[PDB]
């Protein structure tokens, strides 16, 4: 089964030193490895101070939020 | 003194982008010695200044270095054009005049060069070490403008050639400030100015050729030069000539200080300010989808460089003018 968020959904970062904390992605992809500590994979628009689009976050990270709205990140 | 840094810089851009030549391989006594030379010439040139500050002051102008006390001759300073002797003269005006050199000539000359030799200095170490260096070595990997290598082995702050450039800019501009103001001086002092009368001429003098006597001390700079000869700038509002003048002058004195904001801070505390401000823009829902970011290291150099020299260059720039449309007008 799938232990994480389902792919392409909208997942809300609660990492606090992310630069997207609080902020939502799309599921980019889980890996199923149950020995991944941080399987979760976001993709955000926003790209941080080092240009960097993309990250992974581990289960207890991310919770599922619906897509960000206009004028809303 | 701009094409002059110029020249430095791409040279610095050829010796990266290129092959240098061999005199690049015994770099370490070339610039030591420039060092050495820059040390040399800055402390015997302003120190004479120094001293006849501080010697003038305790009351000891017998002790100072001018004409009636200790005189430095420029005995090599020699006539060459033969001119026959006096002056000539054009309705009411010294249209040529002689220079007569004595020690407050032989003293900003050597300011002069000590300016010089530090600008070049500044330029022939950012050319030389632009490949690489003791501290880092490869700084041709690198390239030409980058902000650093990073805050190891002490911090590696400027060592690009860029960054020598940006110094050496400041450097052309303080050589040329020094320049101008001798010149200015020099002229109004000795050189220009008004005849009341073989005939024989008394020479009335814009600044009453007080450039020989109070030149030789930095206060005489500062009050003869600067403060005594910014009266027509600084008193410009009404007149209608050189109102603009003056408020030039006031709006260079800003951007000058403005400049000091770049280059005094840096990056990350303007970032952390731009991130705090957006906070607000996002809690009202103004997302700028182009990430406001803070002016990169090297772009925050480069605008307070610029701003720095506007504004110096602008103060002159009125001053001078101011002055010399009144006393002409
Ligand atoms: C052991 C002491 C010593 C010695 C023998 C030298 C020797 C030299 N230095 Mg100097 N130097 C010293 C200390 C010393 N330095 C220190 C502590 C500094 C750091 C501030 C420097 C910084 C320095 C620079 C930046 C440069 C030199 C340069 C030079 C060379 C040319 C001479 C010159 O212009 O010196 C000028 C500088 C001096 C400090 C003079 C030497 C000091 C003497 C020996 C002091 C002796 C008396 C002392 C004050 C007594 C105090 C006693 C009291 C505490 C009880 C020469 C090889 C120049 C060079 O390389 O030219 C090619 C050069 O550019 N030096
Ligand atoms: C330190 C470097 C330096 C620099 C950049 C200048 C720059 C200048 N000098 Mg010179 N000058 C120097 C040293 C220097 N001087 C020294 C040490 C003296 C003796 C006190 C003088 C005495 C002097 C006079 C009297 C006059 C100038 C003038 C000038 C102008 C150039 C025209 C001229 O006649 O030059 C002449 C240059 C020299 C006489 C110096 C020769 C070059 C050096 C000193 C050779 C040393 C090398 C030696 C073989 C090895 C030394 C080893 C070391 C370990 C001790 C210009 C502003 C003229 C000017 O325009 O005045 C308004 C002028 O009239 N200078
Ligand atoms: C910006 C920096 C700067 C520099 C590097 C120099 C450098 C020099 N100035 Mg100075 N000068 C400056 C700014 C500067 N000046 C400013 C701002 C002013 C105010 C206007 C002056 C006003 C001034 C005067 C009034 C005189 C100098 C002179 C000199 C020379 C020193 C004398 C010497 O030893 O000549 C050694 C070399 C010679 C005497 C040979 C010169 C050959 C000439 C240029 C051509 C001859 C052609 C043909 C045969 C005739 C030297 C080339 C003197 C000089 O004679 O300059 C040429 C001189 O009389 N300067
Ligand atoms: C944001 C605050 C602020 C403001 C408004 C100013 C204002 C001023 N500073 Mg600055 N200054 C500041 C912060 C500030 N400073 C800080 C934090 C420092 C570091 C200590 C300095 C350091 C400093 C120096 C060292 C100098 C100034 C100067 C000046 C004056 C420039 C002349 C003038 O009338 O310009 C305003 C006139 C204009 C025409 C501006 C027009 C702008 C648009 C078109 C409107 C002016 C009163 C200069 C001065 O007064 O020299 C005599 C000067 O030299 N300031
Ligand atoms: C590095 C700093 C920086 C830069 C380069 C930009 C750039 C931009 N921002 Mg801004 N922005 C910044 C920081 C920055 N921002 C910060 C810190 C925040 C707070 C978080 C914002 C928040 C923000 C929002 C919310 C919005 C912008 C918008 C804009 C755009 C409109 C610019 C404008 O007003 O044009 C006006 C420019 C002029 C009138 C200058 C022309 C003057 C003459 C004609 C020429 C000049 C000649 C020259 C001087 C030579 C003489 C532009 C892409 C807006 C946008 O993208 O709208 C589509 C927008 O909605 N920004
Ligand atoms: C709050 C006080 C204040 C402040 C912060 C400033 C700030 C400034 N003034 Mg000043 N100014 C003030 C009060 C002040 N002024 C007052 C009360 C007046 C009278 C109305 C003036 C009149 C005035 C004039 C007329 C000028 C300035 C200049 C400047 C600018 C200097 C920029 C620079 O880097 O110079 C660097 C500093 C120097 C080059 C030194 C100049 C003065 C000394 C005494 C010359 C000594 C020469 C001697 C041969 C030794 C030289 C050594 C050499 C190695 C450098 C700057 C904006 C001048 C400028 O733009 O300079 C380029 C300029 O044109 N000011
Ligand atoms: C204090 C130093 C100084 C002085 C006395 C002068 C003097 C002169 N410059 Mg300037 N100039 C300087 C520095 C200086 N420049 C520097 C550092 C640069 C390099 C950026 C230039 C680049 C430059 C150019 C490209 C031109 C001049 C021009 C002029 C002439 C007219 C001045 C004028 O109103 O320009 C214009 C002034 C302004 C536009 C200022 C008004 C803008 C706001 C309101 C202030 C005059 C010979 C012009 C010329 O030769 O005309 C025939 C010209 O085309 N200068
Ligand atoms: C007399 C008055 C003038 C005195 C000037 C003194 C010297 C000035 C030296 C400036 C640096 C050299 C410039 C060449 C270029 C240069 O320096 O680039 C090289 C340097 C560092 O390069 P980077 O590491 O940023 O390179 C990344 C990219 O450029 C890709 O190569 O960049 C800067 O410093 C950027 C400066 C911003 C340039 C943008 C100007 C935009 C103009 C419009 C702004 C108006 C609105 C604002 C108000
Ligand atoms: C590129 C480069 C640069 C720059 C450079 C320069 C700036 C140069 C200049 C040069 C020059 C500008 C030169 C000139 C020369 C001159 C000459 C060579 C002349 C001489 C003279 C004579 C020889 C004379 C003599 C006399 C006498 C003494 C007396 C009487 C007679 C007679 C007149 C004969 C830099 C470092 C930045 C960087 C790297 C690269
Ligand atoms: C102030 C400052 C900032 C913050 C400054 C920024 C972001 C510049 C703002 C750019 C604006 C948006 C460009 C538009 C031009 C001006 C607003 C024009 C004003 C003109 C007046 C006459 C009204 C840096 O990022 C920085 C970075 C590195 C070293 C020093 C500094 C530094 O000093």
């Amino acid at each position: 089964p799938w232990v994480g968020p389902k792919k392409g959904s909208w997942v809300k970062v609660l990492r606090p030193e992310s630069y997207w904390y609080q902020t939502r992605g799309q599921v980019v992809n889980v890996n199923q490895k149950p020995e991944i500590k941080y399987p979760v994979t976001v993709k955000f628009d926003r790209v941080n101070f080092s240009n960097v689009n993309t990250n992974g976050f581990a289960l207890w990270e991310v919770i599922e939020a619906p897509a960000p709205g206009p004028g809303e990140v | 003194g701009f094409f002059t840094v110029a020249s430095g810089a791409h040279a610095s851009i050829f010796v990266i982008r290129q092959l240098p030549t061999s005199e690049i391989r015994h770099r370490d006594p070339i610039i030591g010695h420039l060092i050495w030379v820059c040390i040399a010439l800055g402390l015997h040139s302003f120190g004479l200044y120094c001293h006849n500050d501080t010697l003038e002051a305790l009351g000891r102008p017998e002790d100072t270095f001018c004409d009636n006390s200790i005189q430095l001759k420029p005995i090599f300073a020699k006539q060459f054009l033969g001119l026959q002797p006096g002056i000539e003269v054009l309705d009411g005006k010294i249209v040529r005049m002689t220079q007569e050199l004595g020690t407050a000539d032989f003293m900003v000359h050597h300011i002069h060069a000590f300016t010089i030799h530090v600008t070049l200095l500044i330029l022939l170490k950012g050319v030389l070490y632009a490949r690489n260096s003791r501290l880092v070595s490869d700084k041709l990997e690198l390239g030409f403008a980058y902000p650093c290598d990073g805050p190891g082995r002490g911090g590696t702050c400027q060592i690009s050639p860029w960054d020598h450039l940006f110094l050496a800019v400041f450097w052309m501009y303080n050589c040329l400030s020094v320049v101008i103001f001798h010149y200015f001086w020099k002229m109004q002092s000795d050189v220009w100015g008004s005849y009341v009368h073989h005939s024989s001429l008394t020479c009335s003098h814009y600044s009453q050729g007080d450039f020989s006597v109070n030149s030789i001390t930095i206060n005489g700079w500062l009050r003869n030069l600067l403060w005594s000869e910014a009266s027509q700038v600084i008193q410009s509002y009404a007149l209608p000539s050189i109102c603009s003048y003056g408020f030039i002058f006031l709006a260079a004195h800003f951007v000058w200080a403005f400049s000091l904001m770049f280059l005094f801070s840096g990056r990350a505390y303007w970032q952390e300010l731009i991130e705090s401000i957006l906070w607000s823009h996002h809690k009202l829902k103004i997302v700028p989808h182009i990430q406001p970011r803070a002016l990169s290291i090297s772009q925050g150099r480069a605008v307070g460089l610029t701003h720095y020299v506007l504004g110096g260059i602008g103060c002159t720039w009125a001053f001078i003018i101011s002055r010399m449309l009144v006393l002409t007008t």
